[PDB]
């Protein structure tokens, strides 16, 4: 739960770099 | 790899909005793991160019 909220967290700082 | 601090203050001396700042660090504390840690300061960069 902790890594799926990290994956997730690094899912919506790609999309605010826009990748 | 650069500390979770480390991280923090690059955020902090960048020059994004306010807003998006806030979220980045919001974004960060849910960040978990070295590996994690890494990735997100990989892509931090290339927002901030």
């Amino acid at each position: 739960q902790d890594s799926r909220r990290s994956a997730d967290a690094l899912l919506r700082l790609q999309a605010m770099a826009g990748i | 790899g650069a500390s979770r601090s480390v991280i923090r203050s690059i955020i902090k001396s960048s020059r994004l909005e306010e807003d998006r700042k806030r979220y980045l660090m919001t974004l960060l504390d849910d960040i978990k793991g070295a590996n994690d840690l890494a990735k997100f300061h990989q892509m931090l960069m290339k927002i901030i160019m």
